Formats: C-alpha cells, sequence, structure tokens
C-alpha cells in the first residue's frame, strides 16, 4: 500500500489576488495507497504582513489554526494599526484577540484592547484615550472585565482646567452569587 | 510695590465606600471660598 | 435547605459537588468612589 516515505520542506510563493504568500509546507507522509501526510504549513502574506500557522495530524484529531493579522493603517497624519489574533482548534476560535490603534499625532490618541473567550464566558477589555491639545492634555482610562459572575471596572478620569482642576476615580468589582452559579457550572456530566 | 497673589481656591474631597453590610461615606471641603475677601467655611462630616 | 440536602444525602446520592446553598449575600459589592476637586480659578488678589 506504500511505495516510499518521503519528508518534504517545500517552499511556495503562494498568490492571494494582491497578496503573494511565501508558503512554506512542511508534510511527513507515506507514499501509494496509504496515506500518513501529517503536515505543519506555515504561511506569511508579505503584502498584508500576516503570519498563519496550520498543522494536520487527523490521526489525533489535529486540524489547529493559527493566524496573527496585522493590519496597517498608518499615515504620517496617523498611525494606526489593526491587530487580530484567532486561536482555532478545529479552525474553531476558541480565544480570540482584537486591538485598535487610532492615534491622531494633533489631538486623538486612542488605544484599545479585547480579549474574549467564548465558551468561557471570560472578556477583558482594556481601552485608553488621549485627546492632546495644547492648552491642555485630557485623559480617559478603561479596563474592565468579566468572568464567571465577577465584574470588573476601573474608571478614572482626570482633567485640567484654568478655573479649576478636577480629578476622579471609581473602583468597581461586584459579584453576584447566584449569577457565578450559574455561569461557573457546579454539575458534572457523569458525577450524577 | 504692587503684588498680585493667586487665590486658595475651595478643595473639594469625598471618599465614599460602600461594602455588604457597610456603607460609609466621607465628605471634606477647604479653601478660602474668597481670597479677597476672607471668607473661610472648611467643613467635614464622617458618617458610617 | 440544608434539611433537603440530608435527604437526598439519605440515599449516598447527590446530584452536585458540595451544597449549592447560599448563606452570603445574593449581590457581593466592593467599591471605591473617591474624587478631588479644586477651584483653582484665575481670580487674585492685589496687595500693597
Amino acid at each position: 500500500e506504500i511505495e516510499q516515505y518521503s519528508v518534504s520542506a517545500t517552499y511556495e510563493l503562494q498568490r492571494e489576488d494582491r497578496a503573494l504568500v511565501d508558503t512554506l509546507k512542511f508534510v511527513t507522509q507515506a507514499e501509494g495507497a496509504k496515506q500518513t501526510e501529517a503536515t505543519m504549513t506555515f504561511k506569511y502574506n508579505r503584502q498584508s504582513m500576516t503570519l498563519s500557522s496550520e498543522v494536520q495530524i487527523p490521526d489525533f484529531d489535529v486540524d489547529l489554526g493559527t493566524i496573527l493579522r496585522v493590519n496597517d493603517e498608518s499615515t504620517e497624519g496617523k498611525t494606526s494599526y489593526r491587530l487580530t489574533l484567532d486561536i482555532q482548534n478545529k479552525k474553531i476560535t476558541e480565544v480570540a484577540l482584537m486591538g485598535h490603534l487610532s492615534c491622531d499625532t494633533k489631538e486623538e490618541r486612542k488605544i484599545k484592547g479585547v480579549i474574549s473567550i467564548p465558551r468561557l464566558q471570560a472578556e477583558a477589555r482594556s481601552e485608553i484615550l488621549a485627546h492632546w491639545s495644547p492648552a491642555k492634555l485630557l485623559l480617559q482610562m478603561d479596563s474592565s472585565a468579566t468572568a464567571y459572575g465577577s465584574t470588573v471596572s476601573k474608571r478614572v478620569a482626570w482633567h485640567y482646567d484654568e478655573e479649576k482642576i478636577e480629578f476622579e476615580w471609581n473602583t468597581g468589582t461586584n459579584v453576584d452569587t447566584k449569577k457565578m452559579t450559574s455561569n461557573f457550572p457546579v454539575d458534572l456530566s457523569d458525577y450524577p | 510695590y504692587q503684588l498680585q497673589v493667586p487665590l486658595l481656591g475651595v478643595l473639594d474631597l469625598s471618599t465614599n465606600v460602600y461594602s455588604n453590610l457597610y456603607n460609609w461615606s466621607a465628605s471634606y471641603s477647604g479653601g478660602n471660598t474668597s481670597t479677597d475677601h476672607f471668607s473661610l467655611r472648611a467643613r467635614y462630616h464622617m458618617k458610617a | 435547605t440544608l434539611q433537603d440536602h440530608l435527604n437526598s444525602l439519605k440515599e449516598f446520592n447527590l446530584q452536585n459537588m458540595g451544597l449549592p446553598d447560599f448563606h452570603i449575600p445574593e449581590n457581593l459589592f466592593l467599591k471605591s468612589d473617591g474624587r478631588v476637586k479644586y477651584t483653582l480659578n484665575k481670580n487674585s488678589l492685589k496687595i500693597e
């Protein structure tokens, strides 16, 4: 059923419409009626500066797919970017990471970090804004997260004015017993 | 000689803590109400 | 509710790990609300 075994590291410059992908494939397989293809492929989009890593081993149900997306929104008047990371077991994103950078060198400076986990109800939010102005700089802080019936919020705002100087800070960390109980399973499949 | 003295503004402070079975509030205000008219009213109030 | 838990325990046939009965308040809130504010208005006192 097999004529030979070959292990090969084949590089290929693949086309994605506009983009060109420096694709390197690492495959270990049997050759013949029986195929033992265990492939570890890794692809980079040099036109979208995006890296993708792929592995397939059906014997152990491995179809993992990892993508690191970097999208350039940067210009002379605005340094901006958008970062995306898809943690896909069986090509299903069970952990996702996103970032949005929009910094106007003139006044606006936006930073936003997001963490989301669908199956575990784990979400974290880290968002920052800094509106510059020669007269004054305005600061805003936003950091919050939610997981298993727990709410975490941190709100700190400061602002200067000639008439007055104003500062505040509110700390929020609340937990609901029933909501946490429902969110966190206190039951197991075979335990009953 | 003529000198210009910036006012001693009114200072406002309050920290209010809220926890199960115990809610606590603090509030004090300081600073001259009118620097050029010499009016002070600084007051506090601590409540548990 | 522990009485019902015991009744279930009579057959040694529970359904959950531990006792999901909660004595503590359903809502557990811990917060801090602090602020600093000061009126540094540009007005000034002129002195000789």
